This record gives structure tokens, C-alpha cells and sequence, in this order.
């Protein structure tokens, strides 16, 4: 068992217009 | 009377939609105290087998974990390890850990949740999860979810060779046995073990520890990662807590990644979101998730 990585990334969009901050 | 499936059934309704999901209040209360039974019937020190998914900070971007769940394969059709810090920050924290706290009572040999620093009432209460609790349902809701944040395990290894926490390494951490021995339930203090499991950070510019400048807990260098990993006989640290611009990013040589799953954090950064597969053999792979511009 060792551990590997692959090369490629796989990216999506998604949506950008959209609230994502909370009061606090 | 609680209805996991149909729980689940309104939490996933809203996808393809920042819209709420409002649970009754005995409902999420009932989430709190089944997952704190599991938790504490299961090792505070997690033993996971490959192949998983892995993520880390969530805070609250619910939406954002539905698009995780959407790209990554709904539980079971993969095994997931979270790494913490489910809530604050974000618009629908409870949202958030409502659905998680339901696939780990559905799947609880598939479906890991760690705990990270904002999972500790004396964060949470001021840098908004309180808040949401106490607009949407009360306080005692609140305080239910602080008696079962204080239940989660801390960390896990995969397969022997990946051991993952929410912040990072220890002075103190010379046996996993010293993990094991931590008792529950139990805040997480200003200082010690398990404070720097959720709190430190790695710093390309220490040699051994350091202060770290958020005020809590330690900085750590490249050559502590290596012994530590030689010590103990690990490939490879896996954590979260801190904001990377791609969502993952690698410290000492690819001996430590950070991973960081909520895609435009606050609002207040660009950065995308990433989550790690890990495959049968232990090869990791990212898919990243990025806000349209
Ligand atoms: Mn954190």
C-alpha cells in the first residue's frame, strides 16, 4: 500500500451568483 | 418517530435551486442524539480502509456540499471522511450538518465526520452557528448540537498510511495510543494534544515548532511532517483549515496535503473547492469545484 497521485484534475463551474456569507 | 430517509428526502429536495430546509425541531434534536450515540460507540482514533472520499471544511455552504455529494457519488455509492468544521461562516449551517449528521446515522460504517475547531461551542456561538440556531429554532437547540460536537472523533488513518485531523500535528503526539487514551465528551482546551489536532498549522518558513500567528496552537515544519511519518510508519498527512486558492494544495514534498471544500469561502475569497479520492491502491486524485465568474 503506498500512496499515489494523479496528474490530472477534474474542475467544474458552478454557480457564482449565489449568497454564500452569514451574519455574525 | 424520526424518519431518516425522509429527512434526507427534504434535505436533497432543494438541489438544482440558497433555499432553506426546515426540519422540525425534534427532528434535528433527534439527529444530535442518535449520531452522538454512534460516535461514541465507535474509536475516537477511526481505522479506515481505501477507497474513500475525502473533504474538508464545509462552513455551512450547503448548497456547496450538495454539489460535493452530486460529483463525488451520493452515500453509499462512495465511502466519505470529512474533516471538520461543518458550520459557521456560511449561510445554512444547520442545513449542512443535518444532512451529514443523517448519512452517518443511515451509513455508519461508510460515512466518517471528524471534528474540527469550529465544532467547539466557544467558537461556534460567536462566529455564527449560534446565531442560526437561535433565529431559526433556540437555544437549547444549540446547546444539543454542542453536547454531540463533543463526541466526534478527532482523527483517522487510512489504511494504515494516511492519518488525517482537522488542523494539524503536536509537540506533544509521540503514540497514537495518546489519541486513543482522550476521553468523551470533551471541549477542546486552549492548549495541549487535542487543541493542536484541530488548530496548527504547517509554515514553510519554521525549522520544528513555531508560534502560530492566529493566536492558538503551533506552526510546524517540513522536517517535523517527515519524522513524524517515518516514526509512525505513514505515507502521508492529510488535513484541512486553512482557505488554498485550487482547494488542495501540497506542503513538504506532497507529505502533508491541505484540502478545503468550500468553493468561494464567505464570499470574502476566489478560491475553489476541492475534494480527494482515494482509490483501492491508495492513488489520490482531486476534483475541484469552481464559482462561475
Ligand atoms: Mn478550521
Amino acid at each position: 500500500k503506498k500512496v499515489t497521485f494523479l496528474e490530472e484534475v477534474t474542475e467544474y463551474y458552478i454557480s457564482g451568483d449565489e449568497d454564500r456569507k452569514g451574519p455574525w | 418517530m424520526l424518519n431518516i430517509d425522509s429527512i434526507i428526502q427534504r434535505l436533497l429536495e432543494v438541489r438544482g435551486s440558497g433555499k432553506n430546509v426546515q426540519l422540525q425541531e425534534n427532528e434535528i434534536r433527534g439527529l444530535c442524539l442518535k449520531s452522538r450515540e454512534i460516535f461514541l460507540s465507535q474509536p475516537i482514533l477511526l481505522e479506515l480502509e481505501a477507497p474513500l472520499k475525502i473533504c474538508g471544511d464545509i462552513h455551512g455552504q450547503y448548497y456547496d456540499l450538495l454539489r460535493l455529494f452530486e460529483y463525488g457519488g451520493f452515500p453509499p455509492e462512495s465511502n466519505y471522511l470529512f474533516l471538520g468544521d461543518y458550520v459557521d461562516r456560511g449561510k445554512q449551517s444547520l442545513e449542512t450538518i443535518c444532512l451529514l449528521l443523517a448519512y452517518k446515522i443511515k451509513y455508519p460504517e461508510n460515512f466518517f465526520l471528524l471534528r474540527g475547531n469550529h465544532e467547539c461551542a466557544s467558537i461556534n456561538r460567536i462566529y455564527g452557528f449560534y446565531d442560526e440556531c437561535k433565529r431559526r429554532y433556540n437555544i437549547k437547540l444549540w446547546k444539543t448540537f454542542t453536547d454531540c460536537f463533543n463526541c466526534l472523533p478527532i482523527a483517522a488513518i487510512v489504511d494504515e498510511k494516511i492519518f488525517c485531523c482537522h488542523g494539524g500535528l503536536s509537540p506533544d503526539l509521540q503514540s497514537m495510543e495518546q489519541i486513543r487514551r482522550i476521553m468523551r465528551p470533551t471541549d477542546v482546551p486552549d492548549q495541549g494534544l487535542l487543541c493542536d489536532l484541530l488548530w496548527s498549522d504547517p509554515d514553510k518558513d519554521v525549522l520544528g515548532w513555531g508560534e502560530n500567528d492566529r493566536g492558538v496552537s503551533f506552526t510546524f515544519g517540513a522536517e517535523v511532517v517527515a519524522k513524524f511519518l517515518h516514526k509512525h510508519d505513514l505515507d502521508l498527512i492529510c488535513r484541512a483549515h486553512q482557505v488554498v486558492e485550487d482547494g488542495y494544495e501540497f506542503f513538504a514534498k506532497r507529505q502533508l496535503v491541505t484540502l478545503f471544500s468550500a468553493p468561494n469561502y464567505c464570499g470574502e475569497f476566489d478560491n475553489a473547492g476541492a475534494m480527494m479520492s482515494v482509490d483501492e491502491t491508495l492513488m489520490c486524485s482531486f476534483q475541484i469545484l469552481k464559482p462561475a465568474e
